[PDB]
């Protein structure tokens, strides 16, 4: 509970890379009696685990789901993992790390993923606009801080 | 002693649903109708 | 036996895509880290459908598995369907329509998404190999091979 | 009423056994890691 | 150029020319409005 | 089951990959007020380049250029290269196989190359259609094939 | 010279897009013999154009050079172009949001259609570290000398 | 009539003080097909 460490949070990149990829079409020939701008639905999830010590583990997942009247157009979900050596983070600074941070850097891969998947059921252009998982996430605790000083040296 | 702490607290609770937006949507009106069927 | 090579038969392409992807990497991050040789299991599964009168479709399970040893890295099961009109088509013609020439259509794009996704993973890219369904399935159905290589150009 | 095709009466099956053409697994040596670079 | 290419034999020879389907299939529209409207 | 195949066309992949990758569009802004429907052309250039003995370099640039006249909706080319093993055989017994057969298995990589970027300029999707090269090929000569074993005793 | 004024603070992302994007593996199958660890150079680059009322695009190019060993191991480079509605931010608080927050939105993206590139050509994927704009440009607003007028306003 | 001073063009010279955070770390392995000897 508020932790005060001397070196205020900490982040590095040590890995992105798609942990899981997922896309159906269960009426794929059949949905052409369904064709125009189908109901897209967005779903993200939250899973973490440390592989070892300051070594952690983020997977951002975004589900899509797509359909028109009582049956499907498209079924996509992908879960974009990647590995971050985080330390220091404590309360508000963590959950603003690993919670909006992290995921952000992770979306764009997801997104393109997603996009690559729905080419592949041969559909038009799927493309997920910019939300600020950062200053969303700011909103969600009101207002944080967000700014500090460097501590960085060989040790 | 039960009382245990992961480090992970912070984060994989709870999912967020992101209400979906897109004013010009997905899609628009291309399919099959001029589709494989002219290759001679 | 009965190829039966007439100028019957019709066969027109109308569209390709995948029915269904999937790709796990259930140990990702731990697989990185370990010995460089996984056993790469490949299948295929064989299913045909009717969409249509004379409007067959052909899927194909390209399933592609690796463990490193008892750790899986990822598994790459790409169900590539595609739309063909085929007519005038009976017994081992097909027998070879389907189980040599329409799956090989769909094949090339099956490699291609599984590839894709291995390569999203991070991990070496996985180029399927030629495999001729035709030549295989010959060796069944009437036997094929012999060439009349002997003689050089001697002065 | 069902339309009985006897034009669809196989490739529900393997027809034939298909080699792997990858031996030695798909790597052949070391590749990149779960380290980028660094931030000092 | 002269008669016999060994390990050879095709498209220094002219490039073999793709004919399209119709572009109609294609490009119908997808960014209509501002795009996004709005960002959170 | 006893007959002697020899020198019969001996093919096998090393590697395939993108040796070059391009998008433009430089009317991206304008597109807005722009009509979409545009007259969309392919431009395709096939190179080959001896890199061993029987192995052959095939480089596949296909350019999807989309303009309703002068008015250019966008631009996309990619140099698709495979290293190809053709063994045994030349002449035009081997110009029915990279001219025909080893386009068909760049093809699908080239098509998914251009379609992520024109999605990266968020533009609807093109997924080339099944353009079948050897099918002209076949109704020639040239496409007896069945493997066996090469010699390589003829300098 | 200087300038002090706010106007109603406007800030939403109408669209984000390659606008040009280039991979060029020049030694492509030549490098693949010894291709092993490379040693990477980065470039930045910017354009600008306003678009319309309170609209104005930031481009950011980010390139990225690999050499190793001898020669070129492969090259990158990727126009991220990002259509923003910019209003009320003015004077010195405009040109920080400029130099730092705009072009910060835009490397997420420009680092994914590189990272995806490089792994197409069969070369490891390159994920671009998230470095403070911020601070590098905090030392360029304090080396400057022509503002765009002189009325000292103050509280 | 002079309106839009610091609207878009702050910085267009290019180059930043990029020195990378790790100048030579990627990847390091030993390229070479899975035998790949013939397709029969």
């Amino acid at each position: 509970m508020s932790e005060q460490n001397n070196t205020e949070m900490t982040f590095q990149i040590q890995r992105i890379y798609t942990k899981d990829i997922s896309f159906e079409a269960p009426n794929a020939p059949h949905v052409f009696q369904k064709d125009w701008q189908p109901e897209v639905k967005l779903d993200l999830d939250t899973a973490s685990s440390q592989l070892a010590d300051d070594v952690y583990e983020v997977v951002l997942r975004v589900t899509v789901t797509a359909s028109l009247g009582e049956e499907t157009a498209f079924l996509c979900e992908v879960q974009q993992g990647g590995i971050f050596s985080i330390a220091g983070i404590e309360g508000t600074q963590m959950a603003h790390c690993l919670g909006a941070y992290c995921p952000n850097i992770l979306f764009p891969y997801a997104r393109e993923c997603i996009t690559s998947m729905v080419s592949r059921g041969t559909f038009p252009q799927l493309n997920l606009a910019p939300v600020n998982f950062d200053a969303l996430f700011m909103n969600y605790l009101q207002q944080q801080a967000g700014e500090g000083t460097e501590e960085h040296q060989d040790a | 002693a039960n009382q245990q702490k992961p480090l992970l607290g912070l984060f994989a609770d709870g999912n967020m649903p992101v209400r979906w937006l897109g004013p010009k949507a997905t899609y628009h009106g291309n399919i099959d109708k001029p589709a494989v069927t002219c290759t001679p």
